[PDB]
């Protein structure tokens, strides 16, 4: 079969995709409005538009989880409110199959997810900063058993008034070396001049020593672990994870991405589920408004669990593949009622 | 072929809407389930598409039970459906509605499908709109194209839900005659319609459902001259 | 007989909205809330009373919004059911329905005239002085595990945090004195199997004790004063900002018509912006009085315009 | 009196639905508005009423012209509406259905409004469910409270809507009676119906109305040996 399955993916493509820039459009309507209070000399109404231009896709990211529900929503009431639904099933097209090519649909906005988090966000966030406001200062790190603290450190690979300090298993001091300058050269050493370091009284005009600070995730750590993409926070929770213990903060972070595909496509299923279910011969407008109360409660249900995951000692994975597997099960089941 | 269905029940509010309703129906025949309104004809009738899950009953093909199988499962067996409302695929054409239709049968390869579509379309007449959009037809002729899309799925019994609904008197006579056609294409005929005076004109056995059972049985004429049914459901003049 | 058919479906359905704004409304900010608490800038046992200081604040935007989205629900109701073709045939005009229930909106609009008035202001007095006294919270406070927080002087790193904001695990502390502690329990914190190192002075110990708006003003100050542009704009808030029960009323009756086939909540998205449209002017009308660019008399001037524009809507 | 409509016209999706439909009902008279289904005999009955806006023509109403007036501006002209769908008011009791309309009045104060509820429930036959929600009654009782509800507003031509839809042949005749007791009232009565067999049995004029303009006009007989109506809306074979 492929007539029907062309009709019905095309309708609820054309459906998520027309939700998708209404919902932007309106975003970015609604953030200008907000934006607009903070205009200043130095930021004006131009340059406050830019900024809010530039977090589009930074928008686009978080709506399509909420756009492919009220995609499915909208897409598939045209065709249940027509009596279209009903004779696909009156020839033998099953209400799973029916599904299947919905989540066709939702599968373009998973792939344009990946491509606005790898790719697009990252790039735009760092534009549109740019744009409001226009390297790590006071940097606290732990290596293990020693504790680095360096005033100034950049991308390029320099340093400014380093201070490491050792300690033993049972937590003894052995020494505390101060720098003025540092230069990165190889992983796992850095050149840096007039090493007053400790001893237990020495100095040294220049000499290297090792620590595992890299200058490539230092314009990572202003960045919140949310903002990451998948593959900036992978490869920091890697290095943090090679010399220290990973937050909890940046575990909910990496929960909450590698759960983001799921939870479009089981946000689609619930859809679709309601349909042929509670919504099936309902208005579309009270469709529209349904589709807004799950939207909504998936998304202060999500955002609650991610909180709740960093104050509660379960890992993050329990509360982020919580709603997903339970909405999942839950509306599996309305499809199984028919 | 025969579809027995036996001792439907169905509550609605903690109110048992159908209460044992049973009745058998044959492949080429045309068996007309009457009754006055909201007395179970049109619950029963629903049970046995399968919108509406059945609470009691047992539905039979052909020693085979159908009672479990939800709407899809019973229609890939040869149990067919045509809403009373428009249901035409909107967006798509006359001939790909049919088409989309077609693709679905297994035994039939490309060759043969593009075949079977343009008899299909040349049977109801609906070439000269093959076309056209399905939303840009009328009444009349977007009907034609919903019964010839549900005969691309091959049925056995057609279930046909309020066939004589908004039809003139002028354009009875060919309803009539696509229901006489899918007799004689071997198709048992299931028709529900608040329109009794010509239900009662082409169907050869009629069920009549009163207070959610079974109240009489028999042909036409037999219903006419039944003085449960005329007391309660055609009245002393008719 | 038909005034209180109205009346009572109109209350219970914006009642039913209002309810149903107000957990989305601040159960948002309650979430945002929470997530302040999570990472120890916030007190997790205040956060509800912060949302108790906040009823009437949001309760000042949700109760015209619900009883405009009520009005049109009721309404929608009518048409869709066909109460209202038996109403028009009998009559009853849309516009007599909708005179029906200025009683009801005169008793909405004295509602809220005490909400802007009295409650939005003490609801954000006392919040004031709660918000500011979170903010003071600092060193062992904003702790977070696994993580350095750095507070003035202060550079605290905890290996571990209870489900509760005590009882500290693998506690690091530096100024220059540096304290290294197993466990610590709380500023005042208790510190247990520690070494205490001063930068060479080490001290190592079992036990140790570490020791390291016009929004808000009241209506009665703010009866006078209307000189100054900041008290013009807000006083003028609190006196033309009930009205909009009012413009509530006569634009929810201009856009309710909606068919049977349609939907009771069709009409409802189009005109929610519609309504939104004439809170946002009214914001974007409060910020420049605040700078003496506009005046006090656009607070009636843009209900008037939302007022004439509803009635000649609803008279077309 | 005497409710005149001229040269009705409208245009839907730029398609002339309805083009020159007139036709004349007097006080007391039963009127059939028939004719093919989607021909206009649907949209020209509700530019009767007031529900779609005319696009071309005139009503009148005894030289008080109606064209202008919303729906409820005719109403209180004397026309009253019955839609085909459920119009009562869901959560009200029947009694209060009926006083709820009877309240609108102005000849009549609170010692004679109870004596018409009184009156209209028992002519009517629904004294005994008098006490019972308007969404939980039955549907032939319902109908039953809905006219009399609409003569609680005293109306001079009632437009009914339907009113053989989804009714059994058992309560067919049920509605005749309505239907000839509101004649025997004095109240002339416009029918748009789909069941024309039943509809032109106590219609003594009806109107056929195809591709939108008005066709065929006389008694129901005259409509039957019409040669152009059994050509286009009732066949060859009808009776
Ligand atoms: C005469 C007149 C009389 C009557 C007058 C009435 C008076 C006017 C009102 C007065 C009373 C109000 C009091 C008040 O205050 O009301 C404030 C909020 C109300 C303002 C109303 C304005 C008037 C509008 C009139 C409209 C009338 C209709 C609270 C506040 O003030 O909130 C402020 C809060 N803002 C909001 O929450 C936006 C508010 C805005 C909500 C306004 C619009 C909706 C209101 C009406 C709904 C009607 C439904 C029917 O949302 C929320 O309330 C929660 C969401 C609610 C959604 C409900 C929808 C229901 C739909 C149901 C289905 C049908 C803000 O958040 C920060 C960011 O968090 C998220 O981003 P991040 O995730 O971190 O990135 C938000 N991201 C988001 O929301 C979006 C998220 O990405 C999620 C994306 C996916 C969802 C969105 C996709 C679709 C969007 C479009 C859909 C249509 C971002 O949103 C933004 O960027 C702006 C962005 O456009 C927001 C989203 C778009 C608009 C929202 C639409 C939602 C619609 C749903 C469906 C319809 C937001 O920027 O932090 C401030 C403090 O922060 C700071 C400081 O800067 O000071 C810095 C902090 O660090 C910290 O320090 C903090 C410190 O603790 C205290 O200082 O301080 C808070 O202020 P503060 O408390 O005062 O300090
Ligand atoms: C800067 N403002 C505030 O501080 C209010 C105060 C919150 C309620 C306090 N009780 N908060 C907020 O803005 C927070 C985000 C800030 C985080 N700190 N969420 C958004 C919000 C909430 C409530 C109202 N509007 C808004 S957004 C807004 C809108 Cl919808 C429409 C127009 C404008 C606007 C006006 C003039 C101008 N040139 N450009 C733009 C704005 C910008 N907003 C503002 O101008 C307002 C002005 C204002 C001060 N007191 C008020 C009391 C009631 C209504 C408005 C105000
Ligand atoms: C159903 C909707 C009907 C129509 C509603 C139209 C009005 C909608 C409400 C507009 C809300 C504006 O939302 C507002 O967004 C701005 C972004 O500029 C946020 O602003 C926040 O972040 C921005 C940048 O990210 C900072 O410059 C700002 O200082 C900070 O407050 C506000 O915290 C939020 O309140």
């Amino acid at each position: 079969r492929r007539i029907v399955a062309k009709h019905v993916t095309k309708t609820t493509a054309l459906a998520m995709l027309g939700t998708t820039i209404v919902l932007v459009i309106l975003q970015v309507l609604f953030t200008y409005l907000g934006e607009l209070s903070n205009l200043k000399a130095d930021y004006s109404a131009w340059q406050a538009f830019l900024y809010v231009l530039w977090g589009a896709p930074r928008y686009l990211y978080e709506i399509l989880p909420i756009s492919a529900l009220i995609g499915a929503i909208l897409g598939l009431g045209t065709l249940a409110s027509n009596s279209e639904l009903i004779v696909m099933r009156s020839v033998g097209i099953s209400l799973w199959r029916i599904v299947g090519w919905v989540i066709r649909s939702a599968l373009v906005l998973v792939l344009l997810s990946f491509a606005l988090s790898e790719w697009v966000v990252p790039y735009t966030n760092e534009r549109a900063n740019s744009v409001k406001s226009h390297e790590v200062r006071g940097y606290w790190s732990r290596e293990g058993q020693r504790f680095i603290y360096v005033d100034y450190a950049n991308s390029q690979g320099q340093l400014k008034r380093i201070q490491v300090v050792d300690f033993d298993d049972n937590y003894r001091l052995k020494s505390v070396t101060n720098a003025e300058q540092g230069q990165f050269v190889k992983d796992g050493q850095w050149l840096l001049n007039h090493s007053q370091q400790m001893a237990i009284l020495a100095n040294a005009a220049k000499q290297p020593f090792s620590l595992a600070l890299q200058p490539k995730y230092v314009h990572m750590v202003t960045i919140d672990p949310e903002d990451l993409s998948f593959s900036q926070l992978v490869s920091f929770m890697n290095y943090m994870r090679e010399y220290s213990q990973v937050p909890k903060t940046y575990q909910l972070a990496f929960w909450k991405k590698v759960a983001s595909p799921f939870a479009l496509i089981t946000l689609v299923l619930v859809a679709c589920s309601f349909i042929f279910g509670p919504l099936r011969q309902q208005s579309m407008g009270f469709r529209l408004v349904i589709a807004l109360f799950i939207g909504l409660g998936f998304y202060y249900l999500q955002d609650f669990l991610g909180y709740a995951s960093l104050v509660y000692n379960p890992s993050p994975a329990w509360f982020v593949l919580g709603p997903i597997v339970l909405m999942f099960v839950a509306g599996s089941y309305l499809l199984y009622r028919a | 072929q025969t579809l027995c269905i036996k001792h439907l029940a169905k509550n609605y509010s903690k109110r048992w809407v159908v209460k044992d309703v049973s009745f058998e129906m044959q492949s080429g025949q045309i068996v007309g389930l009457l009754g006055p309104n909201g007395a179970g004809k049109t619950t029963s009738f629903y049970m046995v598409v399968g919108l509406v899950r059945m609470d009691k009953g047992e539905i039979h093909l052909d020693n085979l039970d159908l009672s479990d199988l939800a709407m899809h499962e019973r229609a890939r067996k040869g149990i067919g459906y045509l809403p009373q409302e428009a249901s035409i695929f909107r967006k798509l054409t006359i001939a790909e509605n049919i088409m989309a239709i077609l693709e679905t049968r297994k035994d039939l390869n490309k060759q043969q499908r593009q075949q079977r579509l343009q008899e299909l379309l040349n049977d109801f007449k609906i070439t000269h709109i093959k076309d056209s959009l399905g939303m840009s037809v009328s009444g009349g002729e977007r009907r034609r194209a919903e019964i010839a899309r549900a005969l691309a799925a091959d049925p056995k019994f057609m279930l046909l839900d309020e066939p004589f609904a908004g039809v003139d008197p002028i354009s009875v006579g060919d309803i009539k005659d696509i229901i006489r056609n899918l007799k004689d294409r071997g198709i048992g005929v299931l028709i529900t319609d608040h329109n009794v005076r010509e239900t009662l004109a082409i169907c050869e056995h009629a069920y009549i459902v009163s207070e959610g059972a079974v109240i009489a049985e028999g042909s036409p004429q037999d219903i006419l001259e039944n003085e449960q049914v005329r007391k309660v459901y055609l009245g002393d003049d008719f | 007989i038909i005034r209180r058919y109205l009346v009572k479906q109109v209350v219970s359905t914006s009642l039913v909205v209002i309810a149903l704004l107000t957990l989305i409304m601040m159960g948002g900010r309650l979430i945002k809330y929470f997530g302040v608490a999570a990472q120890g800038r916030l007190d997790a046992g205040v956060l509800f009373s912060i949302i108790g200081y906040r009823m009437p604040e949001f309760l000042t935007l949700i109760l015209p919004l619900g009883f405009f989205i009520g009005l049109m629900l009721v309404f929608g109701r009518l048409y869709v059911d066909h109460e209202m073709a038996v109403l028009n045939g009998s009559g009853i005009s849309r516009i007599r329905l909708g005179q029906l229930l200025i009683p009801l909106a005169l008793v909405f609009l004295v509602i809220q005239g005490i909400l802007m008035l009295w409650m939005t202001p003490w609801g954000l007095r006392q919040f004031d002085q709660l918000s500011s006294s979170q903010a003071v919270r600092t060193g062992f406070d904003l702790v977070r595990p696994k993580e350095f927080i750095s507070s003035g002087p202060y550079t605290i790193y905890a290996g571990d945090l209870s489900e509760d904001r005590k009882n500290l695990k693998d506690i690091f502390f530096y100024q220059d004195v540096m304290i290294l502690a197993k466990e610590a329990t709380r500023n005042v914190v208790d510190l247990i199997q520690g070494r205490r190192y001063e930068i060479y002075s080490q001290a190592e110990f079992q036990r140790y004790r570490l020791r390291l708006k016009v929004e808000a003003l009241p209506s009665s100050k703010l009866w006078n004063k209307w000189n100054d542009p900041v008290i013009a704009s807000e006083m003028g808030w609190r006196v033309f900002g009930p009205f909009t029960i009012v413009i509530a009323l006569m634009m929810a009756v201009a856009l309710c018509e909606v068919s049977p086939r349609q939907g009771r909540y069709y009409r409802l998205i189009p005109a929610i912006f519609i309504f939104a449209s004439l809170i946002v002017l009214l914001i974007a009308i409060r910020t420049r009085i605040s700078r003496d660019e506009l005046g006090v008399w656009a607070y009636p001037a843009a209900l008037a315009v939302y007022g004439i524009a509803a009635a000649l809507f609803s008279r077309k």
